[PDB]
């Protein structure tokens, strides 16, 4: 049918499982018509695009979806001269004359949403363009802003955009959720595997609903009737093995550059992604009580170091390679 | 035309003496007006002074009826090149009266953004037509305008609004829709607003859906904190005594339980710290240089983005191996 | 035909002389064609995870996946530049060519998106390389594969894929194809030599392409190619191990620096770094290249060995953001010489 | 309908025009001979430079000025066919002048025309300079191009001294007949900076806000310049009073941070005490707040990450 | 359906929203709609309105349904309207029937077109959100400087000839004689120099002038009034004089001309901007060079 | 390389030849055209490559003492000219309408240069017009640029030549679209059938249902360019009827028949 990213997204404002404070924002709002510019921001994969969709479906509902809504996104171009002239024609247009049916079913707010997803990569030039925009025209028009960048949209926007934080997805956060999906498609967990799936996912629920819908793939072609454990969802969620990350604390902690450079290569021809790896380390260096201050100190910096430089896009190889160099020679 | 907008744009100042915090500015035009000149008034300030509702409020109180034909608005919303300077404003600054003697007064809103072409042409179009006309120009980046521009134009500069201010727009809010909001929270608001109008109104309208019942209760910290998301106080200090008496096991157990209790971002953490931090007293000065410096990092890796728990042990090394010196 | 690299390709899924657990993972994940979400593969340079999306496309399609079918299309940028793609097609699914350059991505890449998608089965896309994008062709990516998540899927191919956005690798499941060890390459170089009959006297040339290939499928299969075409197709013991010109031009530019550390020296290894570099390659992994090689020297000490790899990640660093490579280059040769002298 | 002092009491002849004594009276005895050749006038604005220029033109030639010559300025659509056509015309038309004046086409702010107008310019210039004379108002002479500068002779204005801006202060002041202080006079002059269009506007404002010129009142309206201000923090010793002058003088003032770091750039450009090394530095960090800035995290941390690192370079332990 | 407007001669129709083309970038049409007819105003930077009226007894079937102030606007595009009626009325005998509806507030502007078994239907989505309203560059007839009734025809080639030309900067003279020798011209000034358009005086087509002090009851002969227009104003102006009758000219001593075009009929009023001052002090020239 | 033929007026085919004039202006405004001169009977032009595809033939049987030989070894033969140069020719040749039936028109190929005789008489003129460029391509062009290419089903037939009105509303088509500067059409299969044509933009909703008109699966929804203004202007055709197929929610074409020559338009997505 459709993959659980999509097949489960969710289509009303109490579906969700962590925002609390915005989701209720927004069900106040549903009886009144004094809705302000909002600015979503968070984590990549809380469901701010589901909050939106939600809102808007309570709101206005299938027939004035056509009508009293416009998303702007990347799919198009989004030069200066194109944005300008299309929210300046969508934001003139005068308010649409909904049926009695619309009325009666739902409560029709006498303004209409504008949605721009993705705000983050917009050049500035365009938002200084669209502050007027947003201000003065706003008597019966709204624009709702989303990206996950907050430092990327300037500061004007950032003051007339009432901000909505959106909170990390953690294990908490999302346990109960997880439970709902997997008593739902009937997946069989152990002990604490879906806990085991937040703890691996960066405080999302879209990477874990994918690792679960793996993982009961896996266990459905599998067809023993067993349950999921944790060491199928940690293979096929990229983790390190415990004892393969023992050896490589073993190896640095010996001082040699030949075995130290040949087990990284060694280790680098497996085709692992560094960045799980240095979490891995980073985690076992923290949970140990073996070291002392300077030494946990000195090797969060250089952790901190490299994860900067891996997520700026750089090679794994050689930027792991001076990570376990620095930490050998502490 | 009420009850049916944003807080922002609900108690936007109609009259001069509705804008707050900038007494001097306004004693300034209001005696400008009542003498009878205006001498090409520039505005510079920080976004949420109120720059443009003044302005508004100015020609309003001025014109009367005349706003709609002889007041004109220019902003970034249309288009602003050398031709648009060219023949619309040379055009309109060219004009007689109609039923009054008034000044021409022409609203150039962000500016900033203009080239530098159009920039020239625009001051030699105020230098040549200031006889009849007069200018404003608003803008947030001075740096971005044309210095012979800032020669020309009399510079008003909009100072963040004082806690006087806020109070007073908070008392005047509350007063219009009957609520009631603790001198606690007040204190909070005063803290989180940062000479801001703009965020004070937005966290004030999402502050009153979070109540169960708009009536009939007050405002408390716990829900101004629990409505934006900023860390409490309390959280703060007990982080930091922490990180300075347990150096990484508890510390970094007590960072995730604050963090994990409600959903704090490490960013308003490191605002929080630094803010607790700025007060301390250090006599070495190279403490003070490697926590900048390493917040600073810090904070520009969390703009790029990364892990959370990376980024939490690097703010935890930092200032644990600063405060070593 | 011409070279072992598409000839005797594993046509099949059941003809795969790699890992089984990778290929039971993906057949478990194309039992059910409907269910399957968009996918991700990353590992190193020559596994062979575009012979595995094949596979996936033959057991989810069926016969008839590889198809020629050579198409031309012509995309309009801002103000008036022509620009052309010899983009490949093929029934039931595209792929898409990565050679166009990476500031004027985004054009090619939402018309022929919005080409396959249209609004209607789905038909897959296959995009190889896709860390060559500045970010906005993943912005791209990540709102077609989000809002048209019924009729489209994305499975992309690539190393090395830290500089994939955050958000992107969340919405993929994550593929890993780890390189055969040694034991598998000799095992399939075995298969071929007996498949063609070719002169063995000792095994162990075959070990020895193996493990100085690096794990590289292609890498070995050219060199075997190299060596055989050159012998009479009669392999020998004593036949050395022949290398591309790259790896002698990068270790002789090594041994230079090594060897010679002045103004002069530097201006002749910018003459040979000016040489390789016309040749339209990206300068990361030359890089890395020459820091391996480098760090191989048996006169240097630990010392000069960390400093070496610590001046390479920060040039790398140096490189990721910079427009131009010819300075981080010169930078990293600069110190490595200084370092050394 | 009260006009503004800036217009109000603009010169309308040379000699009420002040700053340059030298160059006034090249003015004055250039328009007595009346053999007055093509020039380049450049300056930092609000030095009277346009208004030299009317005032010579007026004084200059009278009636026939006001009555047929044809004066362009920036607000005019400045394409290469129009104003080719237009001082192609303007070339011809010549009446009875006398045989010691010419005409006079007055160019003012130039630097912003397009090259090919530049040409335009050249070719008439070399057709008919034997009827017509051209004159420049600009800024500075770099944006015109190299040719046009070999047939006129170029004229620099200087910065006015603090004398001849006070003399035209207490000029104006006994006109307007208003009470003034020595102290509000100087802080006037300070905050003017060699400006005098600053200072009238400053001067205006304060009598029309406050009465009295005073050194509080101007204080008041508007503050101490920015790079004065900057130059005072980067050279600062303890980095606990370079971070609280930063505080208390940009951050509680409204002062937005690229324009902090675009001061702290102009201030180190033109410091003179700094050691060529620390300059440098400087600049590198500057430069990196900067992009930094660009990029997004426009927050204070960043700026007291700079003044550390300033700080830091300036000790060097 | 709240409005109703059936026409049948959209020729009629195609030649008055025709007047209104040469405005740079057509937008923003402020209709009002009132039981008297339909009325366009259209205005550019807030220097020139044109307001150009329709009355009832030009539509066979208005209604104008209505429970309210019998105040409503719309404002919609002008190059969609001009261009929706010129295309059809073609042949010879087509009938063609044009439907005017509008739903009170909130509808798109639907027009319906009939032309031998051919149906549309054409929706315009209009902007009410920022309508500032009252605005109107009007005057008061008490202190009215001259007025002037002229034809079409002779107006329209002096305008036609005022454009080509050039003349980016124009004037506007009346003087009254005693002898009833009344003068008035459109000269200007431009690049060829000095253009004199001296419209004719007799009675044949220039059926009244006369000059005011300043209160529109005493009329003074020997005295001159000077008006200093763009040009952009006055090439608005032309293509509406090209199909008239009579063309009645008035401003007042505050600088503003109001321009009466007759062509029932329909009448199209037009209302300009004077400049700020005369260049120099031209206008002593002016009755100097013209009464030589 | 003997490319001569001769074109002389007649009553029946000179509308037919008329008509290649109204392309003429187009193709000049376009790239180039290319030709494909065979036998004595069928040759087929093209604009080579938007999306112009032009395969239309003509009936050289009817013309006379017209023969074609060149060097490409097989029959087709790749051929190309500029066609601005094209108009001149027609253009003074549509003058002399009045009087002149032994003028013809005679053309010779040599090497670059076509020579075109004409004989007008006003005492006779002679005009030697030359083609300027008549520049071959490679052999193997030919099979790339095939431009043989038609579909079925969904067949619309137009609407015969008995009233007038229906040109007219094409026509109407033509004039507005230029005045303002997507186009979608509806079909059914419902017995005869109604065209209806619709444009959606923000706030411009142009539909038009045709309720009775003579003209003869279903929902076949499709948006494509506004290069259909072409294809409307083919519609003339007033000796013959015109067909029109429209499917596959992708492609259009416009088959415009005329005596025994036929030509189509294609228009991509
Ligand atoms: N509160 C929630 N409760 C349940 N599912 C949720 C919740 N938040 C997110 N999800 C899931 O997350 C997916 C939708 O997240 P998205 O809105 O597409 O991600 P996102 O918020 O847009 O992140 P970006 O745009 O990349 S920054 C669906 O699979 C949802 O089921
Ligand atoms: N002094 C003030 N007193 C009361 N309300 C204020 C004051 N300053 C700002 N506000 C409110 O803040 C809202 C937004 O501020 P604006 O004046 O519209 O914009 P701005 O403050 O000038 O900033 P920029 O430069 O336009 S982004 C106004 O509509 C007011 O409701
Ligand atoms: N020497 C002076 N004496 C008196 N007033 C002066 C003098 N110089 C300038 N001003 C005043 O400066 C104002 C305008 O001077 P301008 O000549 O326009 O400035 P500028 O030096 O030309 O700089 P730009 O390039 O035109 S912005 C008028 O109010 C003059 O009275
Ligand atoms: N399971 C396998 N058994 C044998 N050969 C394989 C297998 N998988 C891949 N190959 C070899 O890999 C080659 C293709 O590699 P390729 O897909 O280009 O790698 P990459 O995807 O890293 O670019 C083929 O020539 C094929 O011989
Ligand atoms: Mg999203
Ligand atoms: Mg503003
Ligand atoms: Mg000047």
């Amino acid at each position: 049918q459709q993959p659980w990213v999509e097949k489960y997204r969710p289509k009303n404002l109490d579906e969700v499982t962590a925002q609390d404070h915005a989701v209720t924002v927004l069900k106040k709002t549903l009886k009144s018509a004094n809705l302000p510019h909002m600015l979503f921001y968070g984590p990549p994969g809380t469901g701010k695009t589901s909050t939106i969709l939600a809102l808007t479906k309570e709101l206005y509902g299938p027939d004035l979806m056509k009508s009293r809504i416009l998303e702007l996104n990347a799919s198009d171009e989004r030069g200066i001269s194109i944005v300008r002239e299309k929210v300046k024609n969508f934001a003139r247009l005068t308010v649409s004359k909904p049926s009695k049916h619309d009325l009666e079913n739902y409560p029709c707010p006498p303004y209409k949403i504008i949605i721009l997803d993705e705000a983050d990569s917009m050049t500035a030039d365009a938002q200084s363009a669209l502050r007027r925009t947003m201000e003065t025209y706003s008597g019966v028009t709204r624009f709702c802003l989303i990206c996950n960048y907050v430092t990327r949209i300037i500061d004007p926007l950032a003051s007339r955009c009432s901000k909505f934080r959106f909170k990390a997805l953690d294990a908490s956060n999302a346990i109960d959720r997880l439970r709902f999906i997997s008593e739902q498609e009937n997946v069989k967990c152990d002990d604490g595997v879906l806990e085991r799936i937040l703890d691996i996912s960066a405080g999302d629920l879209r990477r874990g609903i994918t690792l679960l819908q793996s993982a009961s793939k896996g266990a459905q072609y599998l067809g023993d009737g067993k349950n999921i454990t944790s060491t199928q969802v940690e293979e096929l969620a990229g983790v390190v093995p415990h004892d393969i990350l023992i050896e490589i604390v073993e190896k640095v902690k010996s001082g040699d550059f030949d075995e130290i450079k040949k087990y990284v290569n060694t280790f680098m021809k497996s085709g692992w992604s560094a960045a799980s790896v240095v979490n891995q380390l980073h985690e076992y260096y923290i949970t140990n009580d073996n070291f002392d201050t300077n030494f946990k100190n000195q090797i969060s910096w250089l952790l901190f170091t490299t994860d900067s430089r891996l997520n700026n896009g750089t090679n794994e190889h050689i930027q792991l390679l001076n990570l376990l160099v620095k930490i050998s020679q502490l | 035309s009420k009850e049916n907008l944003p807080w922002v744009e609900k108690y936007r100042p109609e009259t001069l003496d509705e804008v707050y915090g900038q007494n001097e500015v306004i004693t300034t035009v209001r005696k400008f007006v009542d003498e009878g000149k205006l001498p090409h008034l520039l505005f510079y300030g920080p976004p949420g002074t109120g720059k443009t509702s003044t302005i508004v409020a100015l020609a309003r109180e001025i014109y009367g009826k005349n706003y709609s034909n002889m007041v004109l608005e220019l902003n970034a919303s249309d288009d602003r090149g050398i031709d648009v300077v060219r023949n619309q404003i040379k055009d309109f600054a060219s004009t007689r009266q109609i039923f009054s003697k008034g000044f021409k007064l022409i609203i150039l809103d962000e500016a900033d953004a203009m080239t530098n072409a159009a920039q020239n042409a625009l001051r030699r179009v105020i230098e040549r037509y200031t006889k009849n006309t007069r200018f404003c120009v608003l803008a947030n980046y001075a740096h971005k305008l044309t210095p012979a521009l800032l020669s020309r134009c009399t510079r008003f500069r909009f100072q963040p609004l004082p806690q006087e201010a806020i109070e007073r727009r908070i008392a005047n809010v509350l007063v219009h829709e009957k609520l009631k909001l603790s001198p606690n929270a007040e204190k909070a608001l005063i803290e989180l607003s940062n000479g801001d109008m703009r965020r004070v109104l937005n966290v004030l309208q999402s502050c009153k859906a979070t109540l169960d019942n708009p009536d009939e209760d007050e405002i408390s910290d716990d829900v101004i904190y629990e409505c934006c998301g900023a860390p409490r106080p309390s959280d703060l200090k007990a982080v930091l005594k922490s990180i300075l008496e347990d150096d990484w096991g508890t510390a970094h157990y007590t960072l995730n339980k604050v963090r994990s209790a409600k959903g704090l971002a490490l960013i308003d953490l490191i605002e929080g710290i630094v803010k607790i931090l700025e007060d301390y007293e250090l006599q070495n000065e190279e403490t003070r240089v490697h926590l900048l410096t390493k917040l600073a990092d810090i904070e520009y890796s969390i703009s790029k983005g990364g892990n959370d728990q990376i980024q939490g042990s690097a703010v935890i090394g930092a200032i644990k191996a600063s405060f070593e010196n | 035909m011409s070279l072992w690299v598409d000839k005797y390709r594993p046509k099949s899924l059941n003809a795969l002389s790699h890992n089984e657990e990778l290929t039971n993972f993906l057949k478990s994940l194309s039992d059910q064609p409907r269910d399957l979400p968009h996918l991700l593969l990353y590992g190193p340079n020559g596994t062979g995870k575009k012979t595995r999306c094949m596979a996936l496309l033959e057991s989810i399609f069926g016969p008839g996946v590889y198809r020629l079918k050579i198409d031309v299309r012509q995309f309009v940028t801002a103000s008036n530049r022509k620009l052309e793609l010899n983009v490949v097609s093929s029934p039931y699914h595209l792929e898409i060519t990565p050679s166009d350059m990476g500031n004027n991505d985004r054009i090619v890449i939402q018309e022929l998106l919005k080409e396959v998608a249209q609004m209607e089965r789905y038909k897959c896309v296959i995009i190889n390389e896709a860390n060559s994008l500045t970010k906005d062709a993943q912005a791209a990516l990540r709102r077609t594969m989000e809002k048209y998540s019924k009729n489209i899927r994305l499975i992309m191919v690539c190393d090395s894929m830290s500089p994939i956005i955050a958000p992107i690798k969340s919405r993929c499941l994550l593929i890993r194809c780890p390189a055969p060890s040694d034991s598998e390459i000799s095992t399939i170089l075995s298969d071929v030599v007996t498949n063609e009959r070719i002169q063995l006297e000792t095994k162990d040339i075959l070990k020895r392409i193996a493990q100085a290939s690096n794990g590289n499928l292609r890498v070995s299969l050219l060199m075997l190619e190299s060596m055989a075409l050159n012998n009479e197709l009669a392999l020998k013991s004593s036949s050395p191990i022949i290398k591309p010109d790259w790896i002698i031009v990068i270790h002789k530019l090594t041994r230079k620096i090594v060897k010679e550390r002045s103004v002069n020296s530097l201006i002749e290894c910018r003459a040979v770094l000016y040489d390789l570099l016309a040749h339209c390659i990206p300068a990361n992994i030359i890089l890395k290249e020459l820091t391996f090689s480098l760090l191989d020297v048996e006169t240097l000490n630990t010392t000069n060995k960390s400093s070496i790899i610590e001046y390479s990640s920060v040039f790398d660093e140096r490189l990721s953001l910079g427009n131009k490579a010819i300075f981080h280059l010169e930078g990293f040769i600069a110190k490595v010489m200084c370092c050394l002298d | 309908l009260q006009l503004p002092w800036v217009e109000k009491y603009r010169p309308q002849v040379l000699s009420d025009i002040v700053g340059n004594k030298e160059t006034i009276d090249r003015l004055q005895q250039i328009a007595k001979d009346g053999n007055m050749p093509h020039m380049i006038i450049s300056g930092m604005p609000g030095i009277g430079k346009t208004t030299s220029v009317h005032c010579l033109a007026h004084e200059l030639l009278g009636r026939s000025y006001a009555d047929g010559v044809l004066e362009l300025n920036a607000s005019d659509d400045r394409g290469i066919d129009v104003v080719r056509n237009q001082i192609k015309h303007f070339a011809q038309k010549k009446l009875h002048l006398p045989p010691g004046k010419h005409k006079i086409v007055i160019l003012d702010e130039a630097d912003s025309m397009t090259a090919g107008a530049q040409q335009a310019l050249r070719r008439t210039m070399e057709l008919y300079s034997n009827s017509t004379r051209f004159a420049f108002a600009c800024n500075q002479s770099n944006k015109i191009i190299e040719p046009l500068q070999s047939r006129c002779a170029i004229l620099r204005y200087s910065k006015l001294s603090d004398e001849d801006v006070l003399k035209r202060l207490l000029q104006i002041i006994k006109l307007e007949d208003v009470k003034y202080t020595n102290d509000g006079l100087e802080a006037i002059i300070f905050t003017a900076e060699g400006d005098m269009r600053q200072a009238i506007n400053n001067l205006q404002s304060t009598v029309a806000g406050h009465g009295l010129v005073n050194a509080d009142n101007v204080f008041k309206i508007v503050d101490s310049p920015h790079p004065l201000i900057v130059k005072k923090m980067l050279l600062a010793s303890n980095l606990e009073d370079s971070i609280q002058i930063l505080r208390t003088d940009l951050w509680k003032k409204g002062y937005s941070s690229i324009d902090i770091v675009t001061t702290s750039f102009r201030v180190t450009k033109n410091l003179a005490q700094v050691k060529e090394s620390v300059r440098l530095e400087m600049i590198k960090e500057i430069g990196l707040t900067h992009m930094r800035i660009l990029e997004g995290v426009g927050t204070y941390l960043q700026l007291a990450s700079m003044l550390a690192k300033i700080h830091k370079l300036n000790n060097k332990a | 359906n709240k409005f109703s407007a059936s026409t049948v001669h959209l020729e009629h129709i195609t030649t008055a929203l025709s007047c209104l083309t040469p405005f740079g970038s057509k937008d923003d049409v402020l209709i009002f709609i009132d039981a008297d007819g339909l009325s366009f105003v259209r205005e550019n930077n807030h220097v020139i309105k044109i307001q150009l009226l329709l009355s009832r007894e030009l539509f066979m079937s208005y209604s104008y349904r209505n429970e309210t102030e019998d105040h409503m606007k719309l404002c919609v595009k002008i190059n969609h309207i001009l261009d929706s009626v010129s295309v059809m009325n073609r042949n010879s005998d087509d009938i063609v029937e044009c439907t005017l509806s509008y739903d009170g507030h909130g509808s798109p502007f639907v027009l319906i077109f009939e032309d031998s078994f051919i149906s549309e239907r054409v929706e315009y989505s209009t902007y009410l959100i920022k309508d500032f309203d009252t605005n109107g560059l009007e005057l008061d007839r008490e202190r009215i400087s001259f007025e002037a009734i002229i034809k079409g025809e002779a107006l329209h080639s002096a305008l036609k000839d005022l454009k080509e030309i050039g003349c980016k900067e124009c004037y506007v003279y009346a003087k009254t004689e005693a002898n009833d020798e009344n003068v008035f011209a459109l000269i200007s000034k431009s690049q060829l120099g000095f253009s004199k358009i001296k419209l004719p005086s007799n009675r044949s087509i220039l059926e009244k002038l006369q000059v005011f002090d300043g209160d529109s009851t005493t009329v003074i002969d020997g005295f001159a009034v000077i008006g200093f227009f763009d040009f952009t104003s006055f090439d608005k102006i032309r293509k509406s004089t090209k199909i008239a009758s009579k063309v009645l000219f008035r401003m007042d001593v505050h600088g503003v001309l109001s321009v009466n075009i007759l062509s029932p009929g329909i009448v199209i009023e037009v209302c300009m901007l004077e400049k700020e001052s005369i260049d120099e002090a031209a206008q002593t020239e002016i009755e100097l060079l013209m009464e030589t | 390389m003997k490319l001569k033929l001769i074109v002389n007026g007649c009553e029946a085919p000179d509308d037919y030849k008329l008509l290649r004039t109204t392309i003429n202006t187009v193709a000049s405004l376009r790239k180039t055209a290319i030709l494909r001169f065979n036998s004595e009977r069928l040759t087929i032009i093209s604009t080579p490559k938007d999306t112009g595809q032009l395969w239309c033939t003509i009936p050289h049987d009817v013309f006379r003492l017209y023969t074609v030989i060149s060097a490409r070894e097989l029959n087709t033969i790749t051929m190309e000219c500029n066609c601005d140069s094209l108009l001149s020719v027609f253009k003074r040749y549509d003058r002399v309408m009045n009087q002149g039936s032994s003028s013809n028109m005679t053309i010779k190929l040599q090497s670059c240069a076509l020579g075109i005789t004409f004989e007008e008489i006003v005492k006779v003129i002679m005009h030697s017009f030359k083609v300027p460029v008549k520049l071959l391509f490679r052999a193997q062009d030919t099979r790339i640029q095939e431009p043989m290419i038609n579909y079925i089903q969904l067949m619309m037939y137009k609407l015969p030549p008995i009233s007038g009105e229906f040109g007219s509303a094409f026509h109407g088509f033509i004039r507005r679209v230029e005045r303002y500067s997507h186009i979608h059409l509806m079909g059914v299969k419902k017995k005869d059938v109604e065209l209806k044509i619709i444009v959606n933009e923000l706030d411009w909703h142009l539909e038009i249902c045709w309720n009775g008109p003579l003209d003869s699966s279903t929902h076949e929804v499709i948006i494509r360019c506004k290069d259909w203004k072409v294809c409307s202007k083919l519609y003339a055709a007033f000796e013959e009827v015109v067909l029109a197929i429209s499917h596959d929610e992708s492609c259009v074409f416009h088959c415009s028949l005329d005596e025994r020559g036929q030509i189509i338009y294609y228009i991509a997505r």
